[PDB]
């Protein structure tokens, strides 16, 4: 078994880096939410930008 | 085994969120030593108060002074600082409480230790507490089995009882502890087992015990080990003694092990000295003995209405108890030491483990002389209560007789026939560790040692005869070891088909 | 007028008041929010006073407003506290409904003068022969019952309770001063059970409490025995543990600012113990006969607290764990056991003669124990080998079966009368006996018992 | 002891007498001008030479201080001086400053912000806090580029919390445990 | 920095902001600052002699046996 | 054997899904693009929580 | 921010800071312009740190600039430390130039935690056979060492060396606590002419410093012995006295302040007793084990240093003088040595029976030797006789040549395995042996080198 | 052959606390050129007991029988 999560774990952690940005999106629109409309042109770029 | 989407739980937790302003009365430290903080401010705090710092770190306020608060840290106080803020939680001390910690190793604050996940327990409740008055109490006659015939035939100990457990270091008193934990894996009495001072190889090793004999599931362990602060090893037995007091406080029955309560009393000697509180006796503090007594007071049985008050009506017509076996390490045998002798003074009856006994190789060593129970056979079943009167008078009478065996080919009948039924009877009481025997085999044994049926079976060929007698009965006679284990039943149908057991496997094996 | 808490150190709590409102010296005070008892110990001066509260202190904040009741703890006396239980303020904590008194008292006051004192040698037969016979006690007197850890303190008592309940009439005030909660159950429901409740008034704060209550319950049931005395009345006190009085003012002692005296005492110990014990005694109105248990710390007797209660007595019984660990019960030392009543003009001759014998013959066998110990009772001359014989015959001889003690053994207990104590011991020291085995003389009643225990 | 401790029966001592008979501004003022001077260096080197009496240094501290001390504030000079509590003095101000607002109602309250703030949101933040507290208010703004948002409010040991940082670390709690 | 004495209190401290002159009280009289364990520390009594007999109201007397700085223990 | 692979298997995902969550604070960076006009709107609501 | 000296007070020196610039607990600080290094004790407030000098303080001044390094002590580890003498801070003591290490760790950390334990009861074999057969060591245990001087201590711990140097690819690290320098010299160049000191790293804390240096010297150690644990090997860590290590606590508690506890020991003696002894562990990466001799004081083995450090002890060693006389090395005595590890949970039944065969066989022996001295070799039995002559073949057989005692023996060493010891005294228990002479059994290694000397 | 230091007991406790240290300072001038030389110390005890006076007049915390913490260390 240790084995066999050594062959999803690289799998699993290249499908977590298309929802980090929607995560981080999801948290700062609760803690600010008066940004909510500028944000969506706000996130095609800086996704990148804060993730390398 | 891993899919991505069962990582989504990171959303639900932005959900459950609450993002408003709430208002702290909050503080500053001023200065840090050897685990005692000074802070400034906190105008709101309470007595007994946890108080949370950065880094996660909690404390206690002892000493709530017109300009200052004392707090004792409640863990490692060396990455505490003179700036750093202080709040005040809201909340006395606090531990979880509940069927949830069965299973699971925690520290003295109930955060797990063993790697098995968090704990999803949902109800806390205070460390410190004054134990249930006097119109709430009810009289011990249930009965606790260890499993072991000398403590079972002699020392009998009953759900609420206190039973002190007291001797010389490395004579087997985590031993008859742990071994008195695993006999309630199928009984219905939960246990906890709280390890004060200890290595921590040895919390290990004993919950590796607990777990290859089957016995981890109903067992909450507490460890606070020989490293760690002094206040998680004070905190420890309360803590412990609230997760045994869920049981006790809904009519359920638990049992709790304290395997050194003189090491509790050693760190709250520490805590007390750097308080520079002024001491007596080998520099304890005054209220020591009070150290031990709100403890101990806590493991009781009450009423049913007792029980019928506390969950309001949703309980009915049961008991609930909590029993006790601290552990006390004594020093070559000095018994009348003061913290020996303070928790004598608590306690319904103590268990003396000799230090020459178990050098000699009586390996469950007690020594017969000077263990009592208070409660005695009111808590005992019938057979066993029935069975057991000739014990200690053939104990009694080996004693003083056993330097005799030198010489004792030229002694009258009576001397000798009392030495050999005492030499018999010392030699019936020897027993391994992780070895229970139920109530239809203790009753075997001891049916055996008391009607005589030993006056012909030489010494080093005894427990050997009880180990082949135990499989006879188990292969021809079943029907009636499990009638004798369902209540303890004694008659006279039983008398006479243990005697003619007995006769024929004398007669025939 | 109302104060505010600015200090609040374990049990010990300081509250600020207004200048020309100061309370005074053992007020009570009551917290605004959650009726906490406070009672009052110093004057600090700036309006600050230094208390002892009556309960729990967790919760417990600065700045609660605190009142002043302007009196003392006052408890319930009188007719209405006869068959219930009652804690240090006087609260019922049986389940049974409110105290119908007409009448509350203060638990601080004076002792009686010099001139209000009695005197009185008449005799109380207890029953037991060790007791009777070598430290004989009085009615109207004092009794300490000293002992260490474990040795019997509680189960002489209970058999002194039920053997001083024969011939007595009057009523009982028992006091559980820092003992077990399940002792409390036990003497409550064996009481209610055999009707005798109805006759005895029961105070309890034990070992689970906080140390205010501890340090003021037995002035509660000494209060409560002060108005049956001043009634006219005959009555019976009976308090397990005075020492936990004394340890309750160990644990608050360096919290009220005082320097450690000796071992860590207090410094105040023989006053707080003279305040306490100078009210107990008979006056002209009334009398009180008292038994009072006396802890002895890690067994030594020159520990200050037993060193300073051993004037306060009439009569003395020391307990020991060397004759306890010989199987001898009640355990009692013969020759430090001590009463002002063992005198000729109050005994008479006989008695008298038969416990200095039995004395003298238990002094000299505890001269020779070293030289026994290492070359044996065959060196000895033979006078010395006879007064060894007979003085284990007295040994065992003191022992005795007890009612209490039935559980224990299933033996049952006995009654032994003064005149055949008397008699035996005497038969035992003139050599009447010298033919029985020592054996025979082993947890007996009479020594008609021991002769037909001889024939065994 | 503590400071506080050692220069709370002075300021209450200062404060009833300056309540008593009228004089809070003209006291408030005359502790100031002694904290103050008290705290410079040349005369914390006179305030703590050996040969000088306790009257000499009561006497060097009012003809410093000159025309801001009336009669009954140089007799507490001479009282502080008596008892060797000169050091006191700076903490003993503070404490007088205390009672003071506890007898107008008011409290003082220290606002940080991410961004300045205008008088209409300090006289709004000023409004929420004087209904809270049921005194009147005095805030002192300042800035901070710790904060990526919103205000912390301060008044005594009340922390408000209203920063986006501490919502942060609210949801670095939330999603670490 | 040692602790607050006993004559370290606000009303003889306004006393002495009232007047600085030790002539406000005689010397023959003074006042019970505290009170403690049978020990009454006294503000004041200039002229007491150890051992002296000090009136007090109720007819309660006492005897000083401390004479320090500030106060007077009896 | 079946308890200790669920145990090593719920310690792999605490760990990803605690680096993960430990990763989506740090992108903090649009809180950093506020200005003013949200600041008056955070001030807004910290009058009305008192 | 550096800060400056405001108290100097014999070794404990106060340093005041800037208030958001105070140094942590156990922070090392350096004197500007001096050799100085300072440890941090507490935190006093208003940015003054109380602190231990790790050096003298004569010629120090107040006003001296001192600089804060941002970390505790910290050390050299890894293998540049093997061959070489260290002192507390890890500079070198020999004159040999600078240590190149690699990485420099801290000496303050953590205990390994309840998940981190190895589990089971694994023996560390050692090679000598007393020892694998009495008194067998754990991996990760305690061994107390007992006995006094010129009995061969230092012979013992170099062939420890050399066997888990040679035979299980480990390493050791001595650690001297109160070390004497005459007699660290000597062990110096005992360990170069035996071949063994490039295989244990050496720090001293010697005698004529001050008390801070001999409390952190087995610290210092301990952080050499976990880096060489964390490579993945077993590791020695010897400790030269426990007691010196428990009297630097109550120096350096005495100079602190501190109120002393009961027989004027420091009142943090089991915490600062715990905080060294629970980070000797097996771990799952590797495992210490610890050889520590231990004094007693006043032969009170109830005194509180004694009592702390044996809770902690898994087995004892005790060395004879009787055994040194007979020619028997190493002089190990198999009557007093005990260890929790001779149990049959433990080790199996077989060597458990072996082991208790030979102690009756060996304490028979030891009370009929007294027979033979009372009465002569006529009054003993021919079932006597074989026993007498099997045991002088088990005392024979218990000695063995060492590799580093070849200077002494005049033969070579031998390292015997676990297997062999109990085969070979199982072979002699059961009388398999009576053929062979007495003198086959003396220096060799197994029982087949005893049968081949036996024709010579 | 012999030098003779002396520190009576009419003399200061400072004396009787440097007159060990004085003595081996002489007694090392031979040793650091290669000659040989022997020292002895009458009463170390009342050097002890000097060392105690001294940190007990500077009140420095005592320890077991009253001697400060650094007289092993002396
Ligand atoms: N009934 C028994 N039969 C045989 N051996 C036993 C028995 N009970 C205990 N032992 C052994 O005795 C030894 C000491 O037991 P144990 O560790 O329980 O003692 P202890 O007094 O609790 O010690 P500690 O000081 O570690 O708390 C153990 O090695 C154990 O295996
Ligand atoms: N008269 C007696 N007969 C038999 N056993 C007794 C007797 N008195 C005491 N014991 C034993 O000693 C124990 C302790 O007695 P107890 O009165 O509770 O002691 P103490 O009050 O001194 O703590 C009893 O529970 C019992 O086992
Ligand atoms: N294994 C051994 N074989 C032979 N002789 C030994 C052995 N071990 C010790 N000895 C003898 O014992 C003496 C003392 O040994 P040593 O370890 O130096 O004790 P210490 O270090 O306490 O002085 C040595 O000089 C040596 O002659
Ligand atoms: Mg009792």
């Amino acid at each position: 078994a240790q084995a066999e999560i050594e062959q999803e774990l690289n799998s699993v952690k290249d499908a977590l880096r298309a929802q980090v940005g929607a995560l981080a999106v999801t948290g700062a629109e609760k803690i600010l939410g008066a940004s909510i409309d500028a944000n969506a042109h706000e996130q095609l770029v800086s996704k990148l930008a804060a993730e390398i | 085994l891993n899919p991505s989407e069962i990582s989504e739980i990171i959303k639900g937790r932005i959900e459950k969120l609450d993002v408003a302003s709430q208002a702290r009365n909050e503080g500053t430290i001023v200065s840090v030593s050897d685990g005692i903080v000074r802070i400034y401010g906190l105008a709101d705090v309470m007595y007994g108060e946890m108080i949370e710092f950065p880094g996660g770190v909690y404390g206690m306020a002892l000493n709530l002074e017109q300009d200052s608060v004392g707090a004792v840290v409640l863990g490692e106080y060396q990455g505490l600082a003179e700036g750093m803020n202080a709040k005040c939680t809201g909340r006395i001390l606090e531990v979880p409480v509940g069927p949830e910690l069965l299973g699971r190793v925690v520290d003295a604050l109930g955060n797990p230790i063993d790697g098995k996940g968090p704990i999803d327990a949902k109800a806390t409740d205070a460390v410190e507490k004054v134990a249930p008055g006097v119109i709430w109490r009810k009289s011990v006659d249930q009965p606790v089995q260890t499993g072991y015939k000398s403590v079972d035939a002699m020392i009998p100990v009953g759900r609420g009882q206190r039973e002190l457990i007291i001797g010389d270091r490395q004579i087997g008193k985590t031993a008859l502890a742990v071994d008195a934990i695993i006999n309630q894996k199928d009984s219905g009495i939960k246990c906890v087992y709280v390890a004060i001072g200890q290595k921590q190889s040895t919390i290990a090793n004993v919950v590796r015990k607990l777990e290859e004999n089957g016995a981890l599931a109903n067992t909450i362990v507490v460890a606070a080990s020989a490293s760690e602060s002094a206040a998680l090893q004070y905190l420890a037995p309360y803590s412990g003694c609230t997760m045994g007091e869920y049981f006790r406080d809904r009519g359920e029955d638990a049992l709790i092990v304290y395997d050194d309560l003189s090491k509790q009393a050693v760190a709250y000697r520490q805590i007390s000295l750097l308080l520079r509180r002024p001491p007596g006796r080998e520099a304890y503090p005054g209220d020591v003995f009070y150290l031990h007594s709100r403890l101990l007071e806590r493991a009781s049985r009450v009423s049913e209405e007792y029980v019928e008050k506390f969950t309001n009506g949703a309980v009915t017509g049961k008991t609930g108890s909590l029993t006790a076996l601290p552990i006390i390490e004594t020093q070559a045998g000095d018994v009348s030491a003061f913290v020996p002798t303070n928790v004598i003074s608590i306690t319904d009856g103590q268990i003396f483990l000799e230090s020459a006994m178990f050098n000699s190789g009586i390996r469950p060593a007690v020594n017969a002389g000077i263990s009592v129970s208070r409660v005695g056979g009111a808590a005992q079943t019938k057979i066993i209560k029935k069975l057991s009167g000739g014990i200690r008078t053939a104990l009694a009478q080996y004693r003083e007789l056993a330097a005799f065996a030198q010489f004792a080919s030229d002694l009258d009948e009576a001397t000798r026939k009392q030495l050999e039924h005492g030499q018999r009877v010392t030699e019936l009481m020897k027993q391994k560790q992780y070895a229970p025997m139920s109530i239809a085999e203790m009753s075997l044994s001891l049916y055996a040692a008391e009607r005589g049926f030993l006056q012909d079976v030489e010494i080093a060929k005894v427990g050997s005869f009880e180990q082949a007698l135990i499989s006879y009965f188990q292969r021809e006679h079943a029907a009636l070891l499990a009638k004798i284990n369902e209540k303890g039943d004694f008659n006279d149908e039983i008398d006479a088909g243990i005697k003619a057991g007995i006769e024929k496997f004398k007669a025939t094996q | 007028s109302s104060g505010r808490i600015v200090q609040i150190i374990g049990a010990v709590i300081d509250v600020e008041f207004p200048r020309d409102a100061v309370p005074s010296i053992y007020e009570a005070l009551k917290v605004q929010g959650v009726e906490t008892t406070l009672e009052v110990q110093q004057q600090l001066g700036d309006g600050v006073v230094r208390s002892i509260a009556m309960g729990s202190t967790e919760g417990l904040k600065r700045g609660l407003n605190v009142d002043s009741t302007g009196a003392a703890i006052s408890v319930p006396v009188g007719k209405a506290t006869l068959g219930r239980i009652m804690d240090v303020l006087g609260n019922p904590i049986d389940e049974a409904g409110p105290i119908g008194e007409e009448e509350r008292w203060g638990i601080h006051r004076e002792a009686p003068s010099y001139a209000d004192q009695a005197g009185g040698n008449e005799l109380l037969e207890t029953g037991i022969k060790v007791i009777d016979l070598v430290c004989p006690f009085a009615k109207g007197g004092k009794v300490g019952l000293f002992g260490g850890a474990g040795v019997g303190k509680t189960v002489n008592m209970m058999e002194l309770i039920r053997n001083i309940a024969i011939e007595h009439s009057g009523y009982s005030v028992f006091a559980g001063v820092g003992e077990r909660t399940r002792e409390g159950n036990d003497f409550y429901h064996e009481m209610k059970d055999s009707n005798v409740l109805d006759k005895v008034a029961l105070v309890y704060g034990q070992m689970n409490e906080p140390p205010g209550n501890r340090l003021r319950v037995a002035l509660t049931g000494l209060t409560m025995a002060e108005k049956f005395r001043d009634e006219g009345r005959d009555v019976l006190l009976f308090i397990d543990n005075i020492y936990r009085y004394t340890l309750a003012g160990t644990e608050v002692s360096a919290l009220l600012g005082r320097m450690p005296s000796a071992v860590g005492y207090q410094p105040t110990l023989a006053e707080e113990m003279g305040v306490l014990q100078e009210r107990i005694t008979s006056t002209k109105k009334g009398s009180i006969t008292s038994i009072q248990a006396v802890y002895v710390p890690a067994d030594d007797l020159t520990d200050p607290s037993p060193a300073t209660t051993f004037a306060h007595l009439d009569a003395t019984v020391v307990l020991s764990r060397d004759i306890a660990s010989l199987g001898i019960y009640p355990a009692v030392d013969p020759l430090d056991s001590t009463s002002r009543q063992l005198d000729p003009l109050v005994i008479g001759q006989d008695h008298y003669d038969t416990a200095r014998g039995v004395q003298y013959v238990l002094q000299r066998y505890k001269e020779l124990k070293d030289i026994i110990a290492i070359l044996g009772m065959d060196e000895l001359s033979e006078a010395d080998k006879l007064l060894v014989a007979r003085a284990r015959k007295i040994q065992r001889f003191l022992s005795q079966p007890f009612f209490v003690a039935e559980v224990f053994t299933g033996s049952p207990g006995k009654y032994v009368s003064l005149k055949d104590t008397i008699a035996g011991f005497k038969g035992i020291l003139n050599g009447d006996y010298d033919h029985l085995p020592e054996q025979a003389f082993y947890m007996v009643g009479g020594i008609e018992e021991a002769v037909e225990k001889a024939k065994k | 002891a503590e400071l506080t401790t050692l220069a709370r029966p002075y300021a209450k001592a200062a404060f009833e007498y300056a309540q008593a008979h009228q004089q809070l501004a003209d006291w408030s003022a005359a502790l100031g001008v002694l904290a103050a001077v008290s705290q410079d260096d040349t005369v914390r080197q006179l305030l703590k030479e050996p040969q000088l009496t306790s009257s000499a240094k009561a006497q060097s501290l009012i003809d410093v201080c000159g025309d801001k001390l009336n009669a009954p504030a140089q007799n507490f000079v001479r009282t502080v001086a008596e008892n060797k509590r000169l050091e006191l003095l700076p903490t003993i101000a503070e404490m007088y400053e205390q009672l003071k607002a506890e007898q107008e109602k008011s409290v003082e309250v220290e606002v940080t912000s991410a961004f300045t703030l205008s008088k209409e949101q300090q006289d709004k933040l000023a409004k929420a806090l004087s209904a809270r507290l049921s005194r009147e208010v005095r805030l002192h703004a300042s800035e901070d580029a710790s904060l990526i948002g919103g205000v912390i409010i301060r008044a005594g040991d009340l922390v408000i919390d209203g920063s986006v940082r501490g919502k942060l670390a609210k949801l670095a709690e939330a999603l670490k445990s | 920095m040692q602790q607050l004495n006993p004559s370290e209190i606000s009303e003889i401290i306004k006393g002495r902001i009232e007047k600085l002159d030790v002539a406000s009280q005689a010397r023959n009289e003074g006042t019970i600052v505290s009170v403690s364990d049978g020990i009454v520390r006294i503000y004041g009594l200039a002229d007491v002699m150890y051992g002296e007999m000090i009136e007090f109201p109720g007819g309660v007397y006492g005897m000083a046996l401390n004479l320090e700085q500030d106060s007077v223990g009896a």
